[PDB]
């Protein structure tokens, strides 16, 4: 499985403890699965960690609680109703096994020639977003627990000017 | 599909509206699937809706909550924090397409020249479980928004030796 | 330039400005690259050892006399001196097993074979090869830095950090 959409300089096949040794091509599609599908839902979630830093829905989610009064970050899996939150996770379950909202002809473009390269850069940021998403991850819990314990205040450590 | 497992004297094939006809076999057993998930999920329903009403288990669900409190049937939920409740759906999920923790061959018996009289055995009660908590559902759901409707102010009505 | 020698990485290269792996002799460059290895393995271990007690006396978890004065690693030889030569005796020794054992030209095979985990292909062997000798260097410069730093200003790493300002706890 040396050569598979993902060798890309600098480091030319990354399976240092050896997990592609001995399996099918089953199992290496599978890894891929998993490997895609954590990429695009990290990516996602870091740019949602950034967005309401600037912006907020102008609904009310959950009985009362409105879109503008929940924390940003950790939080706000505590500040909305459980109903909802189990809702919206068999929701995204739908658009996942069953696929349904989710497949609509218009969002498979012909990428014309670039099939290979587009691939190869969509699972790069994948890889990424999701060190990306842990290490933002880290900061809030962490900060949330014990108040402090990192210096750097605000939740986006790193992006000032949303003075966040 | 007038001979496949499910026919019992009382209404022998039911299919009223016509929703098994034309469909291939692969969809059948995907609906029989369907079909026995429901039904074992419904059974351990009606039997977690009496079950709390005489005996709380005595742990602490989440870190100021006790499962000595909050309130059975629909009202639980909203208890109970949502990472917690997110916490086991993700662990019922991998029991379920996984196939962990609830593979073990010594639980899978040998029924012999009954294979098919305990499987119609297990679907009839499924049908039955099904119905039994669409009406524990609608007592519970429907009181916990207008307290004392349809009367019968308690839960499992139908065993008043319980004290509901 | 080289001669097979598994080193040599992208960021530079074949680093040898001086010219040493041109004016040695076949045996020469084998002693080389095993002094490289050996000093690496050293250095790895000793840099994670001044990092680890270190903080434990920075959080307060050894008691209030772990590395008294200061907090410095390099304060073991005020307090508890004969421990440190205990512990230097007990590495002499099973070097000295080394010694006997490993023949000129291994003095790095410990026969660890089945007693721990290892690449199973061949590419992957001489990628773990640079590694090891890769972070093997990158240590030896960490321990130099460190025990120069601390002799000059005794101070522990954490709290140079902290002070000064180049760290934000
Ligand atoms: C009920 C809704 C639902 C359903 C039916 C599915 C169905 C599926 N998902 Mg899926 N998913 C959902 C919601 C759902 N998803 C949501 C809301 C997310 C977050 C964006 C994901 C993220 C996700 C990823 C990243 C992957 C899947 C995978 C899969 C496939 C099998 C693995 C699986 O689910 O077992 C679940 C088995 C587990 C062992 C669960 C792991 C639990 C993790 C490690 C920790 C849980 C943290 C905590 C409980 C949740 C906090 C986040 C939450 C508050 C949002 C299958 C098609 C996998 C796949 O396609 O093939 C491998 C895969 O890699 N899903
Ligand atoms: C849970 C997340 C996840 C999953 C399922 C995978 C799965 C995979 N990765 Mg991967 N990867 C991840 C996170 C993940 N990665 C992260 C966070 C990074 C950034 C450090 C990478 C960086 C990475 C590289 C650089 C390479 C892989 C490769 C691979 C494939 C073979 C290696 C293997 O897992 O065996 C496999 C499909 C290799 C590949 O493309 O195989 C063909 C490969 O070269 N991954
Ligand atoms: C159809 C349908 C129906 C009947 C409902 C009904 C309800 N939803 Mg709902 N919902 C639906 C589809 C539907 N939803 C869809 C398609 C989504 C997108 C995933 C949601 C996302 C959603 C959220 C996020 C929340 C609700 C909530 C609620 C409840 C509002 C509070 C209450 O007691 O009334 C109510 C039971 C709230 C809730 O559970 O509060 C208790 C809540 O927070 N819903
Ligand atoms: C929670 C609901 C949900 C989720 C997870 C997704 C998920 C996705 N949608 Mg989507 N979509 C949704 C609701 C959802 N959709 C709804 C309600 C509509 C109607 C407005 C659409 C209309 C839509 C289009 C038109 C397209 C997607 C596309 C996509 C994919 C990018 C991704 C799988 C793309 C594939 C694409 O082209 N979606
Ligand atoms: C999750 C809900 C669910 C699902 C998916 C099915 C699915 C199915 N049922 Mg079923 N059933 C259900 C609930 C459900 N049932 C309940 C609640 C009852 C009790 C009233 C029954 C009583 C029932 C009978 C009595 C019969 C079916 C039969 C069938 C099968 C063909 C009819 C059909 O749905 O098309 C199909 C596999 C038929 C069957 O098994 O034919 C082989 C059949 O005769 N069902
Ligand atoms: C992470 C958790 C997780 C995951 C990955 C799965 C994965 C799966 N479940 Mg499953 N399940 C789970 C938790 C999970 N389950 C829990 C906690 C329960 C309740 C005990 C069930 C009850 C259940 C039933 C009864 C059935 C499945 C089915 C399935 C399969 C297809 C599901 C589907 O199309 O999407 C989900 C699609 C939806 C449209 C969601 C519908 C949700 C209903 C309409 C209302 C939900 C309201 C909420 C509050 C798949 C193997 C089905 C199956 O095997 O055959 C098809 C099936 O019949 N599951
Ligand atoms: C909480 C998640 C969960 C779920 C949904 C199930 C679900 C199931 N288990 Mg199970 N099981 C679980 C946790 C779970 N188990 C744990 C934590 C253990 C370890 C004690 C077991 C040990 C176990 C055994 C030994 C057996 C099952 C069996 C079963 C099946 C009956 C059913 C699918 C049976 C199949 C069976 O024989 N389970
Ligand atoms: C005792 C320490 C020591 C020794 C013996 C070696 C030995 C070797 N290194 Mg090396 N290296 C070291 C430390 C050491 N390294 C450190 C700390 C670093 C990080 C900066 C590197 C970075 C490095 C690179 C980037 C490369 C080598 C390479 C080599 C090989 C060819 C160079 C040569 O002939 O020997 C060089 C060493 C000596 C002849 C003896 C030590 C040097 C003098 C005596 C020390 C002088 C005091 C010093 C300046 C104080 C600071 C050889 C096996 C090359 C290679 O892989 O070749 C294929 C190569 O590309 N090394
Ligand atoms: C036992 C058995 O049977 O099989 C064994 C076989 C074998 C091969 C032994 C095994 C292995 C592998 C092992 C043990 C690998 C270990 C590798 C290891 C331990 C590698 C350390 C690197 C540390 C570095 C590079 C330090 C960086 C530190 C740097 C770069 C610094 O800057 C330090 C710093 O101080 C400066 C200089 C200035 C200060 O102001 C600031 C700070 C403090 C930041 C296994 C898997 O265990 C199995
Ligand atoms: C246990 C517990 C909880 C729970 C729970 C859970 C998971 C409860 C689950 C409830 C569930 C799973 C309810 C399914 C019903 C499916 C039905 C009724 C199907 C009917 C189908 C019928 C009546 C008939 C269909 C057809 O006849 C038609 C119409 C024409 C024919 O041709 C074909 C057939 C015969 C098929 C809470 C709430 C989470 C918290 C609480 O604290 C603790």
């Amino acid at each position: 499985f040396e050569n598979e959409l993902g060798v890309i300089a600098p480091t030319g096949f990354f399976d240092p403890l050896g997990f592609t040794q001995d399996i099918d091509q089953e199992k290496f599609d599978q890894y891929r699965t998993a490997e895609l599908k954590h990429g695009r839902v990290a990516q996602l979630a870091v740019v949602g960690y950034v967005v309401p830093e600037f912006f907020r829905w102008g609904f009310d989610i959950a009985p009362g609680i409105a879109c503008a009064d929940v924390p940003n970050g950790v939080a706000a899996i505590n500040a909305i109703p459980a109903l909802g939150w189990a809702q919206i996770i068999f929701a995204i379950g739908a658009v996942d096994v069953r696929g349904w909202f989710g497949n609509f002809d218009i969002g498979k473009p012909d990428l014309k020639g670039k099939e290979e390269e587009r691939a190869l850069q969509e699972l790069q940021h994948g890889r990424l977003a999701m060190l990306a998403i842990l290490e933002l991850l880290r900061h809030d819990s962490q900060n949330l627990v014990k108040p402090g314990f990192d210096g750097l205040d605000n939740l986006i450590t790193g992006l000032p000017f949303l003075y966040n | 599909f007038e001979n496949e497992l499910g026919v019992i004297a009382p209404t022998g094939f039911f299919d009223p509206l016509g929703l098994s006809k034309n469909i291939s076999k692969e969809k059948f057993d995907e609906y029989r699937t369907a079909e026995l998930k429901h039904g074992r999920a419904a059974m351990l329903a009606v039997l977690g809706y009496i079950a709390p009403e005489t005996y709380r288990f005595g742990f602490d669900i989440a870190p100021g909550v006790s499962t000595y409190d909050i309130p059975n049937g629909v009202a639980a939920i909203d208890y109970i924090p949502a990472l917690g409740w997110a916490q086991i759906i993700f662990l019922i999920g991998a029991v379920d397409y996984w196939g962990v923790l609830g593979d073990f061959s010594f639980g899978k018996p040998d029924l012999g020249d009954k294979e098919e009289e305990r499987k119609l055995q297990e679907l009839q009660h499924g049908r039955l479980a099904m119905l039994a908590f669409l009406e524990l559902l609608r007592h519970d759901s429907q009181n916990f928004v207008s307290p004392g409707f349809d009367g019968y102010d308690k839960m499992i009505t139908g065993l008043p030796f319980m004290y509901g | 330039a080289p001669p097979g020698l598994v080193g040599a990485l992208p960021p530079v290269g074949f680093f040898d400005p001086a010219g040493f792996a041109a004016k040695a002799s076949p045996e020469e460059l084998s002693r080389y690259r095993e002094v490289e290895i050996m000093h690496g393995r050293f250095a790895q271990l000793a840099v994670l050892g001044f990092i680890i007690p270190e903080k434990c006396a920075y959080d307060g978890s050894f008691g209030d006399d772990f590395l008294a004065p200061t907090g410095r690693a390099l304060e073991v030889f005020n307090t508890d001196p004969l421990w440190l030569g205990l512990t230097l005796a007990v590495i002499s020794a099973l070097e000295t097993v080394r010694l006997i054992e490993t023949e000129p030209g291994t003095r790095t095979d410990a026969k660890i074979e089945s007693l721990g985990w290892r690449p199973k292909t061949e590419s992957e062997y001489i990628n773990y090869q640079v590694r090891e000798l890769q972070q093997g260097r990158l240590a030896m410069l960490a321990f130099a830095g460190e025990v120069a730093q601390e002799l000059v200003n005794d101070k522990p790493l954490l709290v140079n950090l902290q002070d000064s300002g180049f760290v934000s706890w």
